[PDB]
């Protein structure tokens, strides 16, 4: 057997060679939060938000990105896994603009549920925050960029799945924005998807825009018929 | 305390207590119905150093 024991809180479980910290804790039946991570997606390591102890190591490492090894133990709950949690949820929202009760992302956005869940209570950001310009990348997609995170789930998807390699992440610094750098038309054939995998409001659907909220809708299950696929 | 001097005595003997220096009726001791706006103190976590959420 080539399967290696490691531990999370004090708990052995038998996992894989390969297999990185947040695939275990979520075999362990805990959900390590994140924002770039995906299982659909290539892994990017960016949004610093999965980052957990190993214990007797005085370093914090991406759950997302670091593999495991034999006789690792990790610590999901420490104080210092809770103090990294609550300083990039702060940085995340230091330029987050004001926008809740007019963004569609509210009632199911990621960033607010993990801000009540894992983050602080208030903000120390007492200066100016930063001003995307917006813009129009479809009849489709609502696009607001100011309220991006630069989780470039946008970049993957584009570059791996629909495969178009349009989207991109132009500047440098806290103004790089994430956009074609032209007034292209990003148009193909599963656009919309997008939309699910934005955490935030950034990307929004057109038609769906400003016209109803989460939490008063009824959810049905039900097969498409537009295609053969089911 | 608009009552009159034989009206307030004749209230007083079949009272037997004095009802004029406890009135039930308000009168200008009221606080007036107009104040100046207030500022109102913080919490004891108003803090910008050392208030992480897990302490
Ligand atoms: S995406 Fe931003 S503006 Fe929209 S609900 Fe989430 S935190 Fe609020
Ligand atoms: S617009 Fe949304 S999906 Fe695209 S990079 Fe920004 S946060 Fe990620
Ligand atoms: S989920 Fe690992 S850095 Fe974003
Ligand atoms: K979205």
């Amino acid at each position: 057997s080539n399967l290696i024991e490691v531990f999370v809180d004090g708990q052995s479980v038998m996992v894989e060679p390969g297999t990185t910290v947040l695939q275990a804790c979520e075999k362990v039946g805990m959900q390590i939060p994140r924002f770039c991570y995906h299982e659909r997606l290539s892994v990017a390591g960016n949004c610093r938000m999965c980052l957990v102890e190993i214990e007797k190591a005085p370093k914090v490492v991406a759950a997302c990105a670091m593999p495991v090894m034999k006789g690792w133990n990790i610590l999901t709950n420490s104080e210092k896994t809770k103090k990294a949690r609550e300083g990039v949820m702060e940085f995340l929202l230091a330029n987050h603009p004001l926008d809740c009760p007019i963004c569609d992302q509210g009632g199911e956005c990621d960033l607010q549920d993990q801000s009540m869940m894992f983050g602080s209570d208030r903000s120390r950001f007492l200066e100016g925050k930063r001003a995307v310009e917006d813009k129009n990348i479809g009849p489709l997609v609502k696009t607001i960029m100011t309220r991006c995170i630069q989780c470039t789930r946008c970049i993957r998807f584009a570059s791996e799945i629909a495969g178009v390699d349009d989207l991109g992440t132009t500047g440098r610094g806290n103004d790089m924005q994430v956009g074609t750098y032209i007034e292209k038309m990003f148009m193909s054939e599963l656009s919309g998807n997008i939309i699910d995998i934005c955490p935030v409001g950034a990307l929004t659907s057109k038609p769906y825009a400003f016209t109803a909220r989460p939490w008063e809708t009824r959810k049905t299950e039900s097969i498409d018929v537009m295609d053969a696929v089911g | 305390a608009s009552a009159t001097r034989l009206i307030q005595g004749l209230r007083n003997w079949a009272s037997g207590r004095d009802l004029q220096a406890k009135l039930q009726l308000r009168y200008q001791e009221i606080s007036k119905r107009t104040q100046p706006p207030p500022k109102l103190p913080v919490g004891p976590s108003h803090r910008l150093s050392n208030n992480y959420y897990c302490a």
